[PDB]
């Protein structure tokens, strides 16, 4: 049965065509008690067809009430051995728990993703008759994608497959005619890869660090190193110990300084099951409460898994926070806070990283206090880890390394990347003489 | 108000036999 | 052998070279194919286009030709909801009268069989999000669970292609859209200009055939006279070419000759406004043109041209952020406006406080938003902010503004669209000190001083651009400006202008200037 | 149709309603689809039955799955080249530019309060009808009123 099937208009239709399913398997108990042949049901998207009785918003009919002849008929005054009923939900928490008690339905199972390792399986048991009939070929990985899969599931897992094989016929496919050639021999061999990247979405998107992630990161000196290796020893909390299932951090630095972007990097380099960024661009105008209620979903997806990974970028705009005055909303702040000492259930791990450019206004809302520890991240001081930052990044040459590197180093810099990036810019554009003038003079009045 | 509720109803048959 | 498709050459269609590809390769390429490498595969069909997009870029229309003239089969087609209905169960019992026919035929054909195509349209309306549907239990979540019960049912029939539409992609369940139920989610968006004359060479094809056409029509310029036009304008525009010409050509006493078409795009491009720029727009912010009084103008536009080749070249600065600060009456909006006029981006909203008006700050901050994300479809574009002191509420006393709209503006700012896209935000203010006081100047990339007239010099050559007062009178303002200082800005000074102007003349300039000494002083 | 005659309690009676319009046209299209005539129709409010359904105007509009059907129903699958539909505001903005876009309604116009030409010839149309009768020829200048009438409607 489709789950609105048994429906229909006539008032005692709906519960008449249950008792159709069920009359064949209690006559049979009836005339034969102790075996049957097992009629067994199987009920599709249930949650429909029962729900908890009381609710009638929007039906405005008693229908909603066939689950007290359907629950009435399966243990009943009559028991019925020899059946077997399964339901099938995408929302498990709707049911009449009166069917979720045992002997019922005995059994709540909840099928998760899959695992890392088990999607192999899954991969390989849809490519077996791919291989056996010799349309594989031997380069492809099918570890080199179960791994390079974060979370797809099912049919998303089967989607790059199915596209893929798409994909190779349609070479050999090709105007008025559009003739099918004749040609047999082929394979999909690292389509699959190009497909991974871009034909589906993966359902739970982490895919794109990119508007994260304009340029990578260039490794600009020891700081950053500092800051990593810090970081990937703080990861290791989590793993090993399982005292402290909950870990939290800051990124405490001075605005432009991409601390939001290595967050990324950072989370990338843990290589977790369930990660995410938690951003105030994905939600604008969203009052208080359901920007509250938003992370609150978050964390508690994350807490199905047994770790995972999240940050929370620019605070200060995410609970909304300017000085004229002091003003903020404060239920953010609340969640936020009850969430950083939330220790998850029974050692399912996480991690926890905030940003801000201000840790001044946080001091006195005991934020930070909250979080485990902070780190720094200091910005470019000087004209020698300024040149070797601009040469890793191009876009100077040597002339114009020299043309500044004469006068900087007498002078003392307070720069960030993420002003730096717009400055050599700006400066850039201008006629090629111009170039080097612009972006000094820029910087006379920036830095000082 | 800013209501909107449309809701269904049932039949009751007749004997015509 | 059984191929479903004999001719399609070319159908209705322009610009989506692309995007037909795809859907082509995903979903019929299975179909069209030999059997015997398809069951040695051991795949199963793709079913369940989804089209989503603007409305007016042509995905009916898609979905019409490929369905009724491409393969052979008679499509089951929903108009919206035709489903619903007074009584339960009916409703529900629609769908499966649809899937009725396709069911049994593959399960008494087998594997081989005639395709059967459902085309819905305005999905949306019929399934939406569970739990937050039309209140907590839902009148519409019937047929949802049973329309994802029968695409991916038990049953495993094979032989159906489902092709929604939509204009609201997000409302739609994921539930419904992973793969297998609706596999491909394909955007059609505004075209770029080739398929936008290739929209134009289509609709002109059976005018040009016939010799109706004029020569002096080569739609490369149309093409570049219409940046953003969905094509669905662009037919509108073709339509009132024809129609102008027809009543240039005619109680009614039609008078029977033979007629041509010539100067559509020129004449009529100014009535018909479009979902993208507008030229009109801006005649209502510089009423009178921006005349130069100086370096400082050349200074400030040659900024902005600057900074939009800066956008429209490099990449490393996907969005840019501006603002310009003036004294009060030092016109902002003017120079922000001719900015963009010059840039030539193709997507220009300005987004003011003007037509907004009441409104809390809650559908504010959803009307920009709106406006951006309407941005961020275009491959480029340019995005003006006017008056913001305004826009987000302020008052100096007390003092007070709307929050939320704060925080949406300069995320916003902050914000990058998907990559390869490309922006520039400008904004307007009379003061940005109390900008810095709210952290909110440096999201900006970068500023523009616009000064205000500081010289009777500049003044004194404005009037002679301006021409209305004549040398002898203006000998007087000479000998009462020179050596001294002047901080006006010319939007008060067009009110004093006419302010004078309306005296009799032997006082006009003795008021004009006895008036000017109140703010100079 | 004037104003709502459709929306009605009970769900799917009220886009009942309004394909009951088209269906009289439909028919006749598939019938004889090249020299048809045309069914017109007459929206006395569009405003009401149709507002933007963007999940604006509280939940989903109001009841906006009727617009759905409409601008799903002109501008469908089928061409249904016979019909021009009439629609009258006093409050545009409201509606969908998805419905008002090029071929669902392409023309938008606007009607304004006149000036002293057509406040004159309006005069003259209500008058003729009563001078052709020769009741009043008395000393009345239409000019007069016209220029003294400034904005009337
Ligand atoms: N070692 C590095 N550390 C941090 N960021 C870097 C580094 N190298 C490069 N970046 C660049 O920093 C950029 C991100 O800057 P971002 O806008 O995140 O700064 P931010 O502090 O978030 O700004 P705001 O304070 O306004 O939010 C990225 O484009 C990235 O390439
Ligand atoms: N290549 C094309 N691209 C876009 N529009 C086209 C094209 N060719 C023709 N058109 C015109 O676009 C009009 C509208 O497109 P379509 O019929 O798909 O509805 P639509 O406007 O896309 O629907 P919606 O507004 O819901 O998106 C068509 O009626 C047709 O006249
Ligand atoms: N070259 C120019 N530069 C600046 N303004 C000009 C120029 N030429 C003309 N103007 C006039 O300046 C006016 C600018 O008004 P604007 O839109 O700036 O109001 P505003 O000054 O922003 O208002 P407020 O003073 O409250 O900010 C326009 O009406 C325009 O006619």
């Amino acid at each position: 049965v489709n789950g609105p099937e048994i429906l229909n208009k006539y008032v005692g239709e709906s519960e008449a065509n249950i008792r159709k399913l069920f009359a064949d398997a209690e006559e049979e108990q009836r005339r034969l008690g102790a075996n049957s042949g097992l009629h067994i049901i199987i009920f599709d998207e249930i949650d429909a067809i029962c729900k908890q009785r009381g609710s009638m918003a929007g039906s405005t009919g008693v229908h909603d009430t066939v689950v007290n002849q359907l629950l009435s008929k399966i243990d009943g005054v009559e028991q019925l051995n020899n059946i077997l009923v399964i339901g099938m939900t995408n929302r498990p928490d709707l049911i009449d728990e009166a069917l979720l008690r045992p002997g019922r339905l005995e059994v709540k199972m909840e099928i998760g993703l899959p695992d890392e390792k088990g999607r192999l399986q899954i991969l390989h048991i849809h490519t077996a008759r791919m291989r056996g009939h010799q349309l594989l070929s031997a380069d492809v990985d099918i570890k080199e994608l179960a791994v390079e899969t974060k979370n797809f599931s099912g049919a998303e897992l089967e989607g790059l497959v199915r596209a893929a094989q798409s994909t190779a016929m349609n070479r050999h496919i090709i105007v008025d005619m559009e003739k099918a050639e004749s040609l047999q021999v082929t394979r999909g061999d690292f389509l699959a890869s190009l497909e991974n990247d871009i034909k589906p979405a993966f359902g739970t998107n982490q895919e794109d660090y990119a508007s994260y992630i304009m340029n990578g990161i260039i490794k600009w000196g020891d700081p950053v190193t500092r800051v990593l290796d810090d970081g990937e020893l703080l990861v290791q909390q989590t793993k090993n110990s399982d005292r402290t299932p909950l870990v939290s951090v800051l990124l405490e630095g001075p605005p432009h300084s991409g601390k939001t972007a290595l967050a990324a990097k950072i989370a990338e380099e843990s290589n977790f099951p369930f990660i995410k960024i938690c951003s105030p661009d994905k939600m604008i105008g969203f009052s208080e409460t359901a920007k509250c209620q938003a992370m609150k979903k978050i964390f508690d997806d994350a807490y199905k898994s047994q770790l995972s990974c999240v940050v929370v970028d620019d605070i200060e705009r995410l609970l909304d926070y300017v000085p004229i005055g002091p003003r903020f909303s404060n239920l953010v702040l609340q969640a936020l806070l009850v969430l950083l000492k939330k220790a998850p259930p029974q050692g399912r791990k996480l991690l926890i990283i905030g940003t801000t450019s201000r840790k001044d206004v946080l001091q006195e809302m005991e934020m930070l206090n909250a979080f485990s520890t902070t780190i720094h991240v200091p910005n470019i001081a000087t004209g020698e880890q300024l040149l070797e930052a601009l040469e890793l990044l191009g876009n100077f040459k040597d002339k114009e390394r020299t043309t500044i590197a004469q006068q900087v180093k007498g002078k003392k810099v307070w720069i960030g990347i993420k002003k730096l990036l717009m400055l050599i810019e700006m400066s850039l554009q201008m006629d090629p003489e111009y170039r080097v003038r612009k972006f000094l003079a820029l910087l006379r009045e920036e830095g000082a | 108000m800013a209501e909107d509720a449309d809701m269904r109803n049932e039949l009751e048959e007749m004997q015509r036999r | 052998i059984i191929n479903p498709d004999w001719n399609f050459e070319k159908m209705g269609i322009g610009g989506l070279d692309k995007e037909f590809s795809d859907i082509f390769r995903r979903a019929f390429a299975s179909r069209v194919f030999p059997p015997e490498i398809v069951e040695q595969m051991g795949c199963k069909h793709v079913k369940g286009i989804l089209l989503y997009g603007p409305p007016g870029c042509g995905k009916t229309l898609l979905a019409r030709q490929i369905g009724k003239m491409l393969n052979a089969r008679e499509p089951k087609v929903v108009n919206g909801p035709e489903i619903l209905n007074k009584y339960v169960g009916e409703s529900e019992a629609n769908i499966r009268k649809l899937f009725a026919d396709a069911e049994e035929e593959q399960r008494r054909l087998g594997a081989n069989s005639g395709l059967h195509i459902i085309i819905f349209d305005e999905i949306d309306a019929i399934c939406k999000q569970r739990g937050s549907m039309a209140g907590s239990t839902g009148v519409h979540d019937t047929v949802v669970n049973q329309l994802l019960s029968k695409i991916d049912g038990v049953e495993q029939l094979n032989n159906i292609l489902v092709i929604g539409m939509t204009n609201r992609p997000d409302l739609i369940d994921e539930a419904l859209l992973r793969p297998g139920r609706l596999e491909v989610k394909m955007e059609i968006g505004l075209p770029d200009e080739k398929g936008r004359l290739q929209i134009l060479h289509i609709h002109t094809a059976r005018m040009r055939g016939h010799q109706l056409l004029s020569a002096d029509v080569d739609i490369k310029e149309l093409a570049v006279e219409t940046k953003n036009f969905s094509g669905a304008e662009l037919e509108g525009l073709v339509r009132a070419a024809q129609s102008t010409a027809m009543n240039r050509h005619i109680e009614k006493a039609e008078s029977l000759q033979v007629t041509r078409g010539d100067f559509l795009a020129s004449l009529e491009n100014d009535i018909k406004p479009a979902f993208g720029t507008n030229q009109e727009d801006y005649a209502s912010y510089i009423m009178n043109g921006i005349i130069k009084w100086g370096d400082p103008v050349t200074r400030v536009l040659d900024d902005g041209e600057l900074l939009v080749q800066q956008t429209k070249n490099s990449d490393r600065t996907p969005l840019v952020s501006v603002l310009l600060e003036g004294p009060p009456h030092s016109g902002k909006t003017a120079l922000a406006a001719k900015i963009a006029e010059e840039s030539n981006f193709p997507f220009i909203k300005i987004c003011s406080p003007d037509k907004m008006i009441g409104f809390s700050e809650t559908a504010k901050c959803q009307a920009m938003k709106k406006i951006f994300d309407d941005a961020y479809k275009s491959q480029l574009s340019c995005v003006v902010v006017d008056d913001i002191e305004r826009l987000l509420d302020y008052v100096p006393i007390g003092p007070r503004f709307s929050n939320l709209v704060l925080q949406a503006l300069l995320v916003l700012l902050k914000k990058a669209p998907p990559q390869g896209r490309k922006l520039l935000i400008i904004g307007t203010t009379s003061r940005k000190d109390v900008l810095q006081e709210m952290e909110m100047l440096n999201a900006f990339s970068t500023t523009i001083h616009v000064p205000n007239i500081a010289t009777g010099e500049q003044l004194l050559e404005a009037l002679e651009l301006l021409g209305n007062f004549k040398d002898k009178e203006r000998t007087t303002i000479a000998q009462q400006v020179k050596g001294k200082k002047v901080w006006i800005g010319i939007k008060k000074l067009l009110m004093l202008i006419e302010m004078s102007l309306q005296m009799d003349p032997e006082y006009r300039v003795r008021k004009f200037l006895a008036l000017l000494r109140e703010e100079g002083a």
